[PDB]
């Protein structure tokens, strides 16, 4: 068991002392539904299993899942956040997207054949940033495993250009790998002393149907800390809050503050939580005002943060020409992003904000998307813009954030 | 548990024009009664303890309409809730909102502001209860259509629907329209996935009384991109593996049920009304308790307000209501028609299937086939209408005026077609193309060195070429894009202006693709085979030697190993210019 406390002033990235979060490795490869059984192989099958519920945003969504890395009865000292999104578009806009995000990218390759998702998995990798390959294909023949990874080092060797420098090729593999990984990724700089921010990606419902009158727990949100420490008993700050149109006009965005009743990750975890994992707190919220993911695209403040609700953004248009490694046989204008039409939907992923916003007007410079929910991260971070090409939201362009229009009630 | 409803009042598509521009579509009415009340009446009627009303555009007009009537009265057992903003402009938009306000709780109905229908749909709902009951809230939408033959007039092109469903258990597994397709294409794994049973279906008219779970509201929240009703469903059925959610279907064969998006949907539906397709929902039985609404029942579907003062010789033969205080002259033939109430008739005229509103006066001699009259018109002696002609808000038309069959006249000069007054008169070649296409679109829109070079990389690891090749690639291409400034000049001094700035502006993406040694003595062997092939301007084969010098790109003594490196590369490269250029860089070198 662990054996943190409340008492500290000025913790570390690679602090012992808690156990719980230390560092992040996100992973974008060519899982196809592969990935998630590499970090149940490395981690743990039922080890995150703390609140569950429909899911909602399945490709929206991204999943951490912690891993306690030990060595030599062991002894733990860095834990390992493996973030394995579905699908690669969205964990490359997310990273892509301001500072702080896949620290540790890991390009699950496969030894079968070299095939066009591995291509818009090293475009993926190459537009987010320490790459770590691995071959997944176990159980294969001596020359062709020989065969497919001289192919896999003349692929990297082309991606030796700007990051190919990673060499890996059921379990020993697996202990090998986080090995390299403890040894390879380095801690990396992580703001404690500025205030918490946690970004609701996927909120739950603690109380159970038929329930206590006294035995009520409400508003168990869960995301992840862009930087600061969070405390048990500060009142964290719903920068979003409840968005409501009842004046017959602009919809009023009341921020609701609610004291942090407990900070509970997928383990027992103690009063101090840090950033680098998926931080669950359960505050004194109403469970109306916090529903299965009701409460999520909130950046929950802890001091009042500066990011006021904004309604429509005017950001710097820069769409790319085709669409990053993605590019098949047939090729017949498919990679070919347009141009920003009017009142066309995009889904401007602000860091870890994935917010839906239509396109009212734009003069070649810049469009004036107007958010359909209301979004608060920065005046002037790097927002992304993404477009569903075929039942898949995958990324167009970036800008940055030139102009908006707040909007902040009581 | 109790019946939510939700009516959108404001269908945001721009059929009727400039129809709309003067009231809402949702108050225009078909036999002088409202289509919100028709829906209303049938929402009571289905058993709808609460409904939702959606209004974006006119929406005071709407709110003042439906305050006087039989809805929000204290003793209606349908309580109504007006909700307006000024910000949805769509269907999905009013359905985030309802899941952002949290109204519904399960099983609710999702209908527009514009449907003619009588069903009672407690059958529908005790099947999708059943599914939801069975499948734990698996199936989400239960949409109803109606059987009918598809050459029906109700039906018209523009929205004819054709679905592939399961007999057997009544899920969807595929929704298309027909604007504009002769042939129609299917999907293969619906077969695949149900191998019990599979059927195609266009005898299906479209309600729009898509009864739902409030999972719809859960995935327009999500899902931005689904702007309406068929986008929800297009976006849910190729994607069954993610959001799975299978829309089920039920069929109805007694009961009416369509809505309007034309002049054609409003005919017919008016002509289906008149001739009682939709009883109980009769204009005779005034279910809107209005005393100047209220009719009686003659032969012939002949429909009698009071106080009409008909004439001597005026003979309605079928399908004719008449409103209140419309008086009618003499010799008249009125057939098929709908008059509204307080017109004005003049002597010796035909109607139709003429839609005639309220305030509206029409002179003697006037024949009028197949046309709309909206309120407060007016038309004088010796005119006679063609068919499809629209006279909307009080258009006067002038005599002997005749108009063509497409008329649409309104006070709005560019929605309307004119506007009237008193008189009428006024491997590696692709990867190659993509590069150059990509150093064109850099070239015209002014796009940065780092996001060049992240397209450069994206085209690399797209067409998996090698670096040396992706290299050799990029110096062809910027060989060719300053050679495409000139078409035929044939000399050195355009060639050369065309690629010094070019590799002033791209000297970081050069330097990015060209960076190792072996990376240099290619680049210097794709520029001896661009001056082999552009010998035209050799002359300027010299002056790009002394500029790969200068932005960085080749080094002096990548330089000198290419020009001791020997044929007909190295008689080129032994002219006047190059051992000249190459003098001036061993004496700037030092």
């Amino acid at each position: 068991l662990t054996t943190l406390d409340v008492t500290k002033l000025t913790p570390l990235s690679h602090e012992v002392i808690s156990r719980q979060a230390t560092i992040n490795i996100g992973t974008i490869g060519h899982v196809a539904h592969g990935k998630s059984t590499v970090v149940k192989a490395i981690s743990g099958v039922h080890t995150v299993r703390f609140k569950n519920e429909l899911e909602r945003n399945i490709t929206i969504k991204l999943g951490y899942a912690n891993a306690k890395i030990y060595k030599l009865n062991f002894k733990l000292v860095r834990h390992v956040s493996f973030v394995d999104c579905p699908g690669h578009d969205i964990l490359m806009a997310t990273m892509l997207n301001g500072a702080a995000v896949m620290d540790a990218a890991l390009l699950l390759i496969a030894g079968n054949e070299s095939c066009p998702q591995p291509q818009t998995s090293e475009h993926l990798a190459a537009i987010e940033i320490h790459i770590l390959i691995l071959q997944n294909k176990i159980d294969l023949v001596k020359e062709s495993q020989a065969k497919e990874q001289y192919e896999q080092i003349l692929a990297f060797v082309q991606g030796t250009v700007a990051e190919g420098a990673p060499i890996i090729p059921l379990k020993y593999n697996i202990e090998v790998v986080c090995e390299y990984i403890v040894k390879k990724i380095p801690v990396p700089p992580r703001d404690f002393t500025s205030e918490p921010r946690l970004i609701v990606i996927r909120s739950f419902d603690v109380n159970k149907p038929g329930c206590e009158v006294d035995d009520l727990k409400g508003g168990v949100a869960g995301g992840s800390i862009l930087k600061g420490v969070l405390k048990v008993g500060q009142e964290i700050e719903v920068r979003p809050g409840i968005v409501s149109k009842d004046s017959e006009g602009k919809l009023m965005c009341k921020p609701i503050f609610s004291k942090i009743v407990s900070l509970f990750a997928e383990h027992n975890d103690l009063q101090y939580a840090a950033p680098g994992g998926l931080i669950g707190v359960g505050t004194k919220i109403d469970p109306t005002l916090c529903r299965a993911d009701r409460m999520v695209g909130q950046v929950l403040g802890a001091v009042g943060a500066l990011p006021e609700i904004f309604t429509e953004l005017e950001i710097s248009y820069f769409l790319l020409r085709r669409l990053l490694g993605v590019r098949t046989e047939g090729d017949k204008k498919a990679a070919k992003v347009q141009k920003l039409s009017k009142n066309e939907v995009l889904m401007v992923n602000i860091g870890s904000l994935s917010t839906g916003g239509r396109v009212s007007a734009v003069k070649a410079d810049l469009g004036k998307i107007v958010l359909t929910n209301p979004v608060c991260t920065e005046v002037g971070e790097k927002i992304a813009l993404s477009r569903r090409v075929e039942k898949h939201w995958r990324l167009i362009g970036w800008g940055q954030i030139r102009r908006g229009v707040t909007i902040k009630p009581t | 548990p109790p019946l939510q409803a939700v009516l959108v009042a404001d269908s945001f598509d721009r059929r009727f024009f400039p129809i709309s521009k003067d009231q809402p579509r949702v108050l225009l009415p078909l036999a002088n009664v409202a289509l919100i009340d028709y829906t209303l009446e049938f929402l009571t009627a289905t058993g709808v303890q609460e409904t939702f009303v959606f209004c974006c555009w006119k929406a005071a007009q709407i709110k003042e309409h439906l305050l006087k009537s039989k809805w929000c009265r204290p003793t209606s057992l349908n309580v109504v809730r007006i909700i307006t903003s000024e910000l949805y402009r769509s269907l999905g938009d009013v359905l985030r909102d309802v899941d952002a306000k949290a109204l519904v709780r399960s099983d609710f109905l999702l209908v527009y502001g514009d449907v003619i229908s009588n069903i009672n749909i407690t059958r529908a709902l005790e099947e999708h209860r059943l599914r939801r009951k069975l499948e734990k809230n698996v199936s989400v939408m239960t949409m109803i259509f109606k059987e009918s033959s598809p050459s029906h007039p109700t039906r018209c092109h523009e929205d004819n629907v054709v679905v592939a469903v399961d007999s057997t258990t009544n899920r969807v597994l595929h929704f298309q329209k027909t604007q504009g397709l002769r042939r129609f294409a299917f999907p293969l794994s619906l077969f695949q996935g149900s191998s019990d049973g599979v059927e195609v279906r266009y005898d299906l008219l479209d309600c729009h009384i898509s009864i739902c779970s409030p999972q719809v509201a859960q995935l327009f929240t999500d899902n931005f991109d689904y702007q309406t009703r068929d986008d929800f469903v297009r976006g849910l059925l190729v994607n069954e593996e993610i959001l799975g959610n299978q829309i089920h279907m039920h069929v109805t064969a007694k009961e009416y049920g369509a809505r309007v998006s034309n002049l054609h949907m409003y005919s017919a539906v008016c002509a289906d009304v008149i001739r009682r397709w939709v009883y109980p929902l009769t204009p005779e039985a005034n279910f809107t308790d209005s005393t100047t609404q209220s009719c009686t029942h003659s032969r012939h579907n002949i429909y009698r307000g009071p106080e009409v003062s008909l004439g001597h010789g005026s003979i309605l033969e079928e399908n004719v209501l008449l409103g209140s205080g419309t008086v009618i002259g003499s010799n008249c033939f009125i057939t098929n028609s709908v008059i509204g109430p307080g017109c004005h008739i003049g002597d010796n005229v035909v109607l139709d299937q003429t839609y005639l509103w309220q305030g509206v006066r029409v002179a003697a001699g006037a024949q009028i086939h197949q046309s709309l009259l909206c309120d407060n018109a007016e038309v004088k002696e010796r005119v006679t209408l063609k068919p499809r002609s629209v006279l909307t808000s009080q258009v006067v038309v002038g005599p002997n005026i005749t108009l063509p069959e497409g008329s649409v006249i309104s006070l709005h000069p560019p929605d309307a077609e004119e506007d009237e007054d008193d008189g009428e008169f006024s491997d590696i070649k692709v990867f190659q193309n993509e590069v150059l296409g990509t150093l064109q679109r850099g070239k015209e829109e002014n796009i940065s060195c780092d996001n060049l070079v992240l397209e450069i990389n994206s085209l690399k690891y797209a067409y998996n070429i090698s670096l040396k090749e992706v290299m050799q690639v990029l110096s062809h291409v910027v060989l060719e894009f300053p050679l495409q400034q000139m078409d035929s000049p044939l000399d050195s001094s355009r060639y050369c202006a065309l690629l010094l700035p070019l590799l002033k502006a791209w000297s970081p993406v050069f330097r990015n693709y060209i960076k190792r040694a072996a990376d240099h003595l290619e680049a210097l062997a794709a520029i001896e085979d661009f001056f082999l092939e552009h010998e035209a301007l050799g002359i300027s084969m010299a002056k790009v030697l002394m500029a790969f010098y200068q932005l960085e790109i080749l080094a002096e003594e990548t330089i000198l190993s290419w020009f001791s490196q020997r044929d007909k590369g190295q008689q080129l490269r032994k002219n006047q210019q190059l051992q000249r250029f190459i003098q001036w860089l061993k004496e700037a070198e030092e």
